[PDB]
DNA sequence: GACCCTATACGCGGCCGCCCTGGAGAATCCCGGTGCCGAGGCCGCTCAATTGGTCGTAGACAGCTCTAGCACCGCTTAAACGCACGTACGCGCTGTCCCCCGCGTTTTAACCGCCAAGGGGATTACTCCCTAGTCTCCAGGCACGTGTCAGATATATACATCCTGTTCTAGAGC
DNA sequence: GCTCTAGAACAGGATGTATATATCTGACACGTGCCTGGAGACTAGGGAGTAATCCCCTTGGCGGTTAAAACGCGGGGGACAGCGCGTACGTGCGTTTAAGCGGTGCTAGAGCTGTCTACGACCAATTGAGCGGCCTCGGCACCGGGATTCTCCAGGGCGGCCGCGTATAGGGTC
């Protein structure tokens, strides 16, 4: 059962992920969760293709550097899991 | 942008490459540092502490 | 020699204004030199508004758009 | 002699410097400071009265602002102290 | 700022107290937090971990 | 005063954890071959600009002038920076049991392929009521004078907390 | 059972923040003296509204197939702290020291005034390539094949610590 180390295959991943700028949420269910958020403000609302494909653009990328953000943190303070502090502190830095 | 193509040897400018040179050049990252850039990804940077 | 001229004690003041109880020794350099370059920006913002005005002394006012520019906008002036 | 414990001198200090908005930076230094970064851009560069109380006053706030997330690094890492490390993950993730 | 002002025991609004009443009510903090006042300071607070 | 025994530290040999090296399954890059769909080039053709003079003008401009910032004059009391004692802690190591990661399996919904189809963005023919401009002026509005009461600086004195002194009671020793 | 050490909690003294006037310069805001700016009211034609398709395109419906997510499972990783510590600030000081404030110019400079030349959307008109659409073509997407290396198990070299041999100074004895 040749298995890897805990944390190897991470960083392999982080450079696959890295080098690709293929999208990581499925299309669909961020469609789904976006007609869900919008339907409390305006009922019967409709949504095209590139309107979704540009928020879905745009939420991955405020999430990516999130991450980098909370990892920053998670360094800073000699850790490697990020916890969801680093995410509050993170997002209390820039007053979100 | 093209540089960065000839880094990585397509003949084509792709999207990930204008990500690469507007964040690569320090300028150019100050200046569209508040910018989205879609298909673009983002730099491959690793801390020394994370590689073994 | 005026990038020294600020004192030590006045960055503990202004530490205790940020609600910090204690401050490392080898931060008051990192604190000058920061501080050395968010002026260094503004001062820039408002040496180009004021040359554009054919002007020689930097006023409050464009000095107040410098920082508004920025992000940074500032009242009372 | 009367002796104080480390930490309540400090607390009463940032009371003091928080109830009230005096000045803490000196006008003298911080005019001197504006001068030799203006003298670099423009010769012979002149500075009103009340444009350099609007510069020290947003650096103040800025220094203190910067502070602020600077303090809540360090209790993020379980610290008391502030480190350089902290002012330059804060204005990291703050873009600066 | 008049409710900050009459919770520091005087009848004129002085900018400490418009600062006190943004930075204390939740949506002009949210407005205005890229804004910067003069003659304002901070809240008065302190974190738990510095009290003994 | 000299000889023998004994405790102490210095030098040397041995052992084990620490620090590495091949074999092999597997992730990733270069390459042989194909393709087809996206990118580059060409045919009309249709929509904004510039040359031929334009004119009220946004700007430019010499004399002036008017409020004021920089240079240094003694200082005066808030202060800062050099030094010593100590108690808050930063951060290397610490054991471990809970927390996160890595193949296996299933299942589970996402991506895809085609089509009805009904509500919705775009612009043409036409109209409308509401908006830029101009003539006159008057009540809302900007700048100077000044009484004084809200606020600023300050001494003295009261309630509140820190601390050192002291009295009392519990428990070990003879 | 008698004598005595030591921990524990209020008792009063020291110090800190705070209320209470005492007062004092200081600008808040009304009064006033104007004053400039939109309120009232034509003139009217340019942008917005209404429709009127119009299409178009996004929602939903037939599934098919399969990359991926959810299910625990197993061993390794490591996040959250307790102790000693030493080490780098906290907190006091005597000493600088340089910053805070005020009277007298002073001309650099920012407007400021009235004056003077150049300057851009339009008065009306193309026209030459921008762009929709069509033809062509080529380069990375896709499919495997293969090489290189990433990296986890299960064996070979290497230095620190402990035990032992031995030199040496101190003490006992005749």
């Amino acid at each position: 059962p040749h298995r890897y180390r805990p944390g190897t295959v991470a960083l392999r991943e982080i450079r696959r992920y890295q080098k690709s700028t293929e999208l990581l949420i499925r299309k669909l269910p961020f469609q789904r969760l976006v007609r869900e958020i919008a339907q409390d403000f305006k009922t019967d609302l409709r949504f095209q293709s590139s309107a979704v494909m540009a928020l879905q653009e745009a939420s991955e990328a405020y999430l990516v550097a999130l991450f980098e953000d909370t990892n920053l943190c998670a360094i800073h303070a000699k850790r490697v899991t990020i916890m969801p502090k680093d995410i509050q502190l993170a997002r209390r830095i820039r007053g979100e | 942008a093209g540089n960065a193509a000839r880094d990585n040897k397509k003949t084509r400018i792709i999207p990930r490459h204008l990500q690469l040179a507007v964040r690569n050049d320090e300028e150019l990252n100050k200046l569209l540092g508040r910018v989205t850039i879609a298909q673009g990804g983002v730099l491959p940077n690793i801390q020394s502490v994370l590689l073994p | 020699d005026n990038i020294q001229g600020i004192t030590k004690p006045a960055i503990r003041r202004l530490a205790r204004r940020g609600g910090v109880k204690r401050i490392s020794g080898l931060i008051y350099e990192e604190t000058r030199g920061v501080l050395k370059v968010f002026l260094e920006n503004v001062i820039r913002d408002a040496v180009t508004y004021t040359e554009h005005a054919k002007r020689k002394t930097v006023t409050a006012m464009d000095v107040v758009y410098a920082l508004k520019r920025q992000g940074r906008t500032l009242y009372g002036f």
